[PDB]
RNA sequence: CGAUGUCGGCUCGUCGCAUCCUGGGGCUGAAGAAGGUCCCAAGGGUUGGGCUGUUCGCCCAUUAAAGCGGCACGCGAGCUGGGUUCAGAACGUCGUGAGACAGUUCGGUCUCUAUCCGCCACGGGCGCAGGAGGCUUGAGGGGGGCUCUUCCUAGUACGAGAGGACCGGAAGGGACGCACCUCUGGUUUCCCAGCUGUCCCUCCAGGGGCAUAAGCUGGGUAGCCAUGUGCGGAAGGGAUAACCGCUGAAAGCAUCUAAGCGGGAAGCCCGCCCCAAGAUGAGGCCUCCCACGGCAGCCGGUAAGGACCCGGGAAGACCACCCGGUGGAUGGGCCGGGGGUGUAAGCGCCGCGAGGCGUUGAGCCGACCGGUCCCAAUCGUCCGAGGUCU
RNA sequence: GAAUGCCGGCAUGAGUAACGAUAAAGAGGGUGAGAAUCCCUCUCGCCGUAAGCCCAAGGGUUCCUACGCAAUGGUCGUCAG
RNA sequence: CGUGAGGGAAAGGUGAAAAGAACCCCGGGAGGGGAGUGAAAUAGAGCCUGAAACCGUGGGCUUACAAGCAGUCACGGCCCC
């Protein structure tokens, strides 16, 4: 069974389903939208929100916490400088995920687009 | 939590330092006795010249047991050992002392020259 | 509907807030009710507190003590009305929330690994001081 | 009880 | 195991009959409020990008 | 007989008498009769009971005047209890005093397809000397050529729990009349949040 | 014989009753207790070990008891493969020999996919002559059905004594069953921390990958759980079995019987729990819509309602069920609390240094209990009565 | 009309088992009628006494480029031995 | 197919004449729809005739309380002549 159990497995075990996350973040904190399987797209949301709420603190623990998923000194650079700031005053729901209405040709995987929020 | 094929320590000076249960005494099928209830063991393990002797087999009363034992107090008490007393059909310890703690158990069911020979009762 | 406050609720009756505070690795005397017939007495258990598993009203602590050559472990609810008051007889200093390890140590070596904690020591010293 | 068998145990193809 | 095996041909009609619950469902769709289009519900319209009255997306 | 609807909140222990006492808690009140049947008009007798308040918003019509002839509002859930005729036009907790045994009915928690170890408690295979494959296995399932089928009850594999189950002779521990708790001693069937029946006991 | 796989074990049962126990009896060379023997009774129960491939049997420790049979010596498209039918080898024995032996010894390929019936679960369709939303009756089924010890009566009745009751009452158990997670105890694949080796970011510090599909280690919430907790076997009503009677002829006596009436089982019927109107014999109650336009039929749009779609769910393989969809707390964020880990980074001080101290129960922080429209359940579509005849 | 006959054609099982190592993927940008599968970039993972490199057997144009996708490729294909 | 000796297939038919379908339309193509050829094009090259198993579309009758080697005998209903 699964009762009350939070987070989907997505058919991938630990380490990589962690990378998946790490690396959607990535993607996401760079181009600001992507497009992906609804699945994954519902999924994306806390994982980036959480960071950019970190970004939102400023001070150099966040730094160093937001760093170990995304890695990459200056994507953190454009988080806190650029992206952080403009949801000073929102409270949370910095991502939203809408859905496409063409599937995968090739195995018509439903898809989404998950886009930082205005 | 003791059953068939468990060593217990004994905890008297009846001669035994260890016994193997082979049954305990409870019912038509009993799966453990815990403390306060009887079990027949074998002698696994004497000193020389005890009343008891390696390969008897003896009843005995489990005073103490690893397997913490839940009270209506909401309680709960565990050893650091499972120990027995090597006794007879009336009950009644057949050594002349008995050492270490034991379970308060023992006394609403009736073993009370144990546990007033027992340095402390817990 | 809160389903969680409605516990607490039924709870706050049995709720004790007169025992000190107590860490695992701290030397803890509890004087439990004790009943053994007709009457009833307050037996002291002494020992390190191992344990100290926490659910609100529902938290209860272990404590470890080696009595007559074997080693007793009790586990009290912290809000039993079967504990009279705890004292304090030592502020220990642990790396850990479980101290389960202390098991299969000596009596040098737990003493070793359990340094008294002066920090907490300091404060209990600094408090007790009243008008 | 033990009777004898009356079929071999099965050989591969 | 032993290897089951069909024991019987399966008639054209017992076939057809196990069929009777293959019938595909039509696509649920609904006209875009923007172009009058007609797209599946809760997806951005593929046709001219509006979603929650706004343009989302470059079509 | 007497009853009353109500939602499984949880559980705890309270202490009595130096005992550590497990309960469940319910809130149980209150239940507002909205029908009753007579041997009359209805062929035999019970109270239909209404539990907890509805939206307007979400009442059908054919709800709504169901309700109304009640002069009653909006309620979520409609249930009956049998030969029970309160004189009141509303069930509360107190027709239940601490003491008092009860036989309380809920809908288990749903282990879905459930194996025959789990279900019903079957040995299963062994896990070493050979065993291939059936570890959690059924066995046998029949004879031979005589009788030549598989009897119909069958204990075997599928879905288990989510039905309604109902444990009796249970302690009220105590009753919370402001709050409309109740408070009943062991174990209670379904999840928290689950709507409970607690009927007075059949057991002598 | 164009194949019906063969001992034993395991798993899973189910039936019989010539009854092992438990219940009810009659007789006894039945004082009491305990036996013997026969009758009634198949509701439930009928333990764990040592030896042997064993069925069987002997033995140990118990027990209320440790029942005997049928189901292809029940069950290998369920498992095992110790026994036993292949090919190797050896012993004893027989044969000049090749070889052989109800004589022995060591070894020796057990086949992923279930079409039909049957079984366990779950739906789709149509039906139940208006169409709908709820709430129910229970025909008929299924589940359950065990038992011990101690104390009181009472050291009384009975007995020289030892010993020791009937009836009635009270407590405590074993095994099994259903549910449950407050406690006890598990797990908890990334919730926290510690640790080694290597490569890397960015040199220090601080981090990340890999070492498993957690590198290792110490802990660990919710959930799912038993070793943990609650509760169940009944009570009770009725009809009976063997058996015991009351009244009573045939047959002036006698007779439980021929008229008639009692008493009497763990068994039977009901009672308890669960399923259940496809109960086509398709039941009942409450409430809602309603008399539509065109030629017991057809077509067209509606009503009460329903479905689609979406957010979800201790519900679930799909389906179903259940909650919610902005007139909203459904999920995701965010905040508060719980909970886990056990005092982050940074800086300051102390030490040559590994480190230590303070800031600091700090920092991190899944699921649990709540709050908050910040994000997403936008916008909509399609079905859906007009009520047959005595 | 039958020979578990012979040759061929087409059914059933069935939209079922399976799609050949559990080293692993994600996004963005091109191309094109068409893209999870081709090209480019970034991130992630695997091998590293190899899953890298060089010979000899054997194979025999499979090499390089342009233009192609009916079939071969266990899916797709604009890609390819 | 086999190291080899050796084994060893399948596979014929447009029309009298290519007159083998210019051109247009949908399509990436394949394929088709018109146009055109022909006595004939379901003779259109996957081409004479084109049986059967097998698959499908349309229509008539019939079927969701019924027990079977599927037929046969009777009667009735509906549809057709
Ligand atoms: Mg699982
Ligand atoms: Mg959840
Ligand atoms: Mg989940
Ligand atoms: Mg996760
Ligand atoms: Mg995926
Ligand atoms: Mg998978
Ligand atoms: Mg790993
Ligand atoms: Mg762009
Ligand atoms: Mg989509
Ligand atoms: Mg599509
Ligand atoms: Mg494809
Ligand atoms: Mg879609
Ligand atoms: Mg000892
Ligand atoms: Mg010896
Ligand atoms: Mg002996
Ligand atoms: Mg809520
Ligand atoms: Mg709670
Ligand atoms: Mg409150
Ligand atoms: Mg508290
Ligand atoms: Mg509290
Ligand atoms: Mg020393
Ligand atoms: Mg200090
Ligand atoms: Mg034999
Ligand atoms: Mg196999
Ligand atoms: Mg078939
Ligand atoms: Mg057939
Ligand atoms: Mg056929
Ligand atoms: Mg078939
Ligand atoms: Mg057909
Ligand atoms: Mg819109
Ligand atoms: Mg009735
Ligand atoms: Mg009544
Ligand atoms: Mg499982
Ligand atoms: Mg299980
Ligand atoms: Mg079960
Ligand atoms: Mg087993
Ligand atoms: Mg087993
Ligand atoms: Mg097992
Ligand atoms: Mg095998
Ligand atoms: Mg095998
Ligand atoms: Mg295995
Ligand atoms: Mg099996
Ligand atoms: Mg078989
Ligand atoms: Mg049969
Ligand atoms: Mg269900
Ligand atoms: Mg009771
Ligand atoms: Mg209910
Ligand atoms: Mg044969
Ligand atoms: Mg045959
Ligand atoms: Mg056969
Ligand atoms: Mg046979
Ligand atoms: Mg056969
Ligand atoms: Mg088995
Ligand atoms: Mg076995
Ligand atoms: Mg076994
Ligand atoms: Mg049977
Ligand atoms: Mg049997
Ligand atoms: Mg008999
Ligand atoms: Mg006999
Ligand atoms: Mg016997
Ligand atoms: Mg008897
Ligand atoms: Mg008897
Ligand atoms: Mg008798
Ligand atoms: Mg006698
Ligand atoms: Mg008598
Ligand atoms: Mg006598
Ligand atoms: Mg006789
Ligand atoms: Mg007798
Ligand atoms: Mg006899
Ligand atoms: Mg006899
Ligand atoms: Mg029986
Ligand atoms: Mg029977
Ligand atoms: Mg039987
Ligand atoms: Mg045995
Ligand atoms: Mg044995
Ligand atoms: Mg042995
Ligand atoms: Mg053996
Ligand atoms: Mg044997
Ligand atoms: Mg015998
Ligand atoms: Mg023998
Ligand atoms: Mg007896
Ligand atoms: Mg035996
Ligand atoms: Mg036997
Ligand atoms: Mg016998
Ligand atoms: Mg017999
Ligand atoms: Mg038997
Ligand atoms: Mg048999
Ligand atoms: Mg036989
Ligand atoms: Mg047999
Ligand atoms: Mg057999
Ligand atoms: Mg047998
Ligand atoms: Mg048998
Ligand atoms: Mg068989
Ligand atoms: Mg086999
Ligand atoms: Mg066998
Ligand atoms: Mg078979
Ligand atoms: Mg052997
Ligand atoms: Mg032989
Ligand atoms: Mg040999
Ligand atoms: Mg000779
Ligand atoms: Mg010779
Ligand atoms: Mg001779
Ligand atoms: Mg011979
Ligand atoms: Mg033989
Ligand atoms: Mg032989
Ligand atoms: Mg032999
Ligand atoms: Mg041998
Ligand atoms: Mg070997
Ligand atoms: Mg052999
Ligand atoms: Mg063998
Ligand atoms: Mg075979
Ligand atoms: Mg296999
Ligand atoms: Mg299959
Ligand atoms: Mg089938
Ligand atoms: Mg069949
Ligand atoms: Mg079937
Ligand atoms: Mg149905
Ligand atoms: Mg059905
Ligand atoms: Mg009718
Ligand atoms: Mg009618
Ligand atoms: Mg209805
Ligand atoms: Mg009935
Ligand atoms: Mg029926
Ligand atoms: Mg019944
Ligand atoms: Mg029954
Ligand atoms: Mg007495
Ligand atoms: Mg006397
Ligand atoms: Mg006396
Ligand atoms: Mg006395
Ligand atoms: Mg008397
Ligand atoms: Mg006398
Ligand atoms: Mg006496
Ligand atoms: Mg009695
Ligand atoms: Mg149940
Ligand atoms: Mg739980
Ligand atoms: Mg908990
Ligand atoms: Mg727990
Ligand atoms: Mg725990
Ligand atoms: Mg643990
Ligand atoms: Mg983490
Ligand atoms: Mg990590
Ligand atoms: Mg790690
Ligand atoms: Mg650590
Ligand atoms: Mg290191
Ligand atoms: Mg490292
Ligand atoms: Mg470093
Ligand atoms: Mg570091
Ligand atoms: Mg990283
Ligand atoms: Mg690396
Ligand atoms: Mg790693
Ligand atoms: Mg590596
Ligand atoms: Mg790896
Ligand atoms: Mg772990
Ligand atoms: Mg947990
Ligand atoms: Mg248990
Ligand atoms: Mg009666
Ligand atoms: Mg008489
Ligand atoms: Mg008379
Ligand atoms: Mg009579
Ligand atoms: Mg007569
Ligand atoms: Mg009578
Ligand atoms: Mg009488
Ligand atoms: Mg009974
Ligand atoms: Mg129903
Ligand atoms: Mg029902
Ligand atoms: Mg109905
Ligand atoms: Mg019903
Ligand atoms: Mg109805
Ligand atoms: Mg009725
Ligand atoms: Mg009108
Ligand atoms: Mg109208
Ligand atoms: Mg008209
Ligand atoms: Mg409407
Ligand atoms: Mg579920
Ligand atoms: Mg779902
Ligand atoms: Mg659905
Ligand atoms: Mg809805
Ligand atoms: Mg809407
Ligand atoms: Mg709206
Ligand atoms: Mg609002
Ligand atoms: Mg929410
Ligand atoms: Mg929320
Ligand atoms: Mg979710
Ligand atoms: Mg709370
Ligand atoms: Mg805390
Ligand atoms: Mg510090
Ligand atoms: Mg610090
Ligand atoms: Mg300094
Ligand atoms: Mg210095
Ligand atoms: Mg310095
Ligand atoms: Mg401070
Ligand atoms: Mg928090
Ligand atoms: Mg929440
Ligand atoms: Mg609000
Ligand atoms: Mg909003
Ligand atoms: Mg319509
Ligand atoms: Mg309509
Ligand atoms: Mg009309
Ligand atoms: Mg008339
Ligand atoms: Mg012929
Ligand atoms: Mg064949
Ligand atoms: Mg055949
Ligand atoms: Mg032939
Ligand atoms: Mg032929
Ligand atoms: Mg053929
Ligand atoms: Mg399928
Ligand atoms: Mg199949
Ligand atoms: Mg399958
Ligand atoms: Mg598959
Ligand atoms: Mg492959
Ligand atoms: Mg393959
Ligand atoms: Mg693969
Ligand atoms: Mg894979
Ligand atoms: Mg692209
Ligand atoms: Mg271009
Ligand atoms: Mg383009
Ligand atoms: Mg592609
Ligand atoms: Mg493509
Ligand atoms: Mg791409
Ligand atoms: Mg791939
Ligand atoms: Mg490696
Ligand atoms: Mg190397
Ligand atoms: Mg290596
Ligand atoms: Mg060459
Ligand atoms: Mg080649
Ligand atoms: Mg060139
Ligand atoms: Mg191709
Ligand atoms: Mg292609
Ligand atoms: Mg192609
Ligand atoms: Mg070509
Ligand atoms: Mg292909
Ligand atoms: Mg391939
Ligand atoms: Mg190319
Ligand atoms: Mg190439
Ligand atoms: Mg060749
Ligand atoms: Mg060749
Ligand atoms: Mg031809
Ligand atoms: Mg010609
Ligand atoms: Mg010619
Ligand atoms: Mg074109
Ligand atoms: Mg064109
Ligand atoms: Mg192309
Ligand atoms: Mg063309
Ligand atoms: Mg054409
Ligand atoms: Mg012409
Ligand atoms: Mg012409
Ligand atoms: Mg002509
Ligand atoms: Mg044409
Ligand atoms: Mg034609
Ligand atoms: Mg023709
Ligand atoms: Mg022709
Ligand atoms: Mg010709
Ligand atoms: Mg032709
Ligand atoms: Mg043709
Ligand atoms: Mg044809
Ligand atoms: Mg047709
Ligand atoms: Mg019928
Ligand atoms: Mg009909
Ligand atoms: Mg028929
Ligand atoms: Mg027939
Ligand atoms: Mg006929
Ligand atoms: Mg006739
Ligand atoms: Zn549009």
């Amino acid at each position: 069974m699964r009762h009350l159990k939070s987070g989907r497995k997505l058919n991938r075990h630990s380490s990589h389903r962690l990378a998946l996350y790490r690396n959607q973040a990535k993607s996401l904190l760079t181009h600001g939208r992507i497009t992906t399987t609804v699945p994954k797209a519902k999924e994306l949301r806390g994982f980036v929100d959480h960071l950019i709420h970190l970004a939102k603190r400023g001070d150099l623990h966040a730094r160093r916490l937001v760093l170990r998923d995304l890695q990459d000194v200056k994507l953190v650079r454009k988080l806190f400088d650029e992206i952080a700031p403009r949801y000073r005053d929102r409270q949370g729901g910095y991502t939203r995920v809408l859905k496409l209405a063409e599937r995968r040709r090739g195995d018509g995987a439903p898809l989404a687009l998950v886009e930082l929020v205005e | 939590m003791i059953q068939p094929q468990t060593y217990l320590e004994v905890a008297d000076n009846t001669g035994a330092r260890k016994i193997m249960c082979i049954r305990v005494l409870k019912g038509s099928n009993a799966k453990y006795a815990t403390v306060g209830d009887v079990i027949v063991a074998s002698v696994k393990e004497a000193i020389p010249r005890g009343a008891v002797k390696e390969g008897d087999v003896v009843k005995a009363v489990v005073v103490r047991t690893k397997k913490e034992i839940k009270r209506p107090d909401g309680s709960a008490i565990r050893f650091d050992d499972n120990a027995a007393v090597i006794i007879n059909n009336q009950l009644e310890p057949r050594g002349t002392r008995v050492f270490g703690p034991v379970a308060r158990e023992l006394r609403e069911k009736g073993f009370m020259k144990i546990v007033s020979l027992a340095p402390e009762v817990l | 509907m809160n389903r969680g406050a409605l516990i607490k609720l039924v709870e706050s009756r049995y709720v004790r807030t007169d025992l000190p505070e107590f860490r695992p690795g701290d030397t803890v005397r509890v004087s439990y009710k004790v009943k053994e017939g007709n009457r009833t007495r307050i037996q002291d258990f002494e020992g390190i507190v191992i344990r100290i598993r926490r659910n609100g009203f529902n938290t209860t602590f272990t404590v470890r003590k080696v009595s007559y050559g074997v080693g007793v472990e009790r586990i009290f609810p912290l809000h039993s009305p079967l504990i009279q008051k705890i004292d304090i007889v030592q502020r220990g200093r642990a790396r850990r929330a479980k101290l389960y390890f202390i098991r299969n140590l000596s009596d040098r070596e737990i003493r070793r690994k359990l340094r008294a904690d002066r920090k907490r020591i300091d404060q209990d010293r600094a408090a007790e001081r009243a008008a | 009880v033990d009777k004898p068998p009356y079929l071999p145990r099965p050989r591969p193809p | 195991a032993k290897h089951p095996v069909p024991k019987k041909k399966t008639s054209k009609a017992r076939r057809d009959a196990r069929r009777s619950h293959h019938a595909l469902t039509p696509p649920t769709l609904v006209p875009c409020p923007e172009c009058k289009a007609m797209k599946p519900p809760h997806t951005v319209c593929p046709e001219c990008g509006y979603y929650a009255g706004r343009k989302v997306l470059e079509v | 007989m007497k009853g009353i609807l109500g939602v499984k909140v949880g559980m705890t222990r309270i202490f009595r008498d130096d005992r550590a006492v497990p309960v469940t808690v319910i809130l149980a009140g209150p239940c507002p009769v909205v029908q009753r049947r007579t041997p009359e008009k209805d062929g035999y007798t019970a109270v239909q009971l209404g539990f907890l308040p509805q939206n307007p918003k979400r009442v059908n019509r054919p709800l709504k005047g169901h309700f109304a002839k009640a002069g009653v509002e909006p309620v979520r859930i409609l249930r009956e209890i049998r030969d029970f005729n309160p004189e009141g036009d509303t069930v509360t907790v107190e027709i239940f005093k601490p003491g008092e045994r009860v036989d309380v009915t809920g809908t288990s928690k749903g282990r879905g397809f459930a194996g025959v170890m789990k279900r019903w408690n079957f040995a299963g295979g062994p896990d070493s000397h050979g065993a291939h494959k059936i570890h959690r296995h059924p066995g046998s399932i029949g004879n031979r050529k005589t009788p030549g089928r598989v009897y119909k009850g069958k204990k075997m594999a599928g879905h288990y729990g989510a039905e309604r189950v109902t444990v009796m002779n249970l302690e009220v521990v105590d009753v919370i009349p402001e709050e409309n708790l109740l408070l009943v001693k062991g174990a209670v069937p379904g999840p928290n949040g689950g709507l409970v029946i607690v009927r007075e006991t059949k057991k002598a």
